[PDB]
């Protein structure tokens, strides 16, 4: 997936997409990730 | 006052755009670090509407 924003911190909204294996989920969101981010492979 | 404008740092909206921030508005050069004082204050302005 990839994030989209200005300063993709709390104080903007940001576009996030995720691609897992079963579809695709795209949310609008001002919640602020850690830098250089990571998505867990197993539970 | 409930219903609220916006004042922005010589920044024009683009088409069909909408902003949610509420930071503090600078107009000085000093830094406004949270703090409505001189050339800095609150961009969100309400109406009157009586
Ligand atoms: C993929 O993401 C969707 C939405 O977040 C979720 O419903 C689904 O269970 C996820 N699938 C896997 C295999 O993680
Ligand atoms: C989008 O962000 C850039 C970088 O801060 C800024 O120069 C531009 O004016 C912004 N666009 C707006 C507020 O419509």
């Amino acid at each position: 997936g990839w994030i989209f924003g200005t300063t993709l911190d709390s104080k903007t909204q940001s576009l996030l997409i995720v691609n897992n294996a079963t579809n695709v989920v795209i949310k609008v969101c001002e919640f602020q990730f850690c830098n250089d981010p990571f998505l867990d492979v197993y539970y | 006052y409930n219903y609220l404008y916006r004042l922005f740092r010589k920044s024009n909206l683009k088409p069909f755009e909408r902003d949610i921030s509420t930071e503090i508005y600078q107009a000085g050069n000093k830094p406004c670090n949270g703090v409505a004082g001189f050339n800095c204050y609150f961009p969100l302005r309400s109406y009157g509407f009586r």
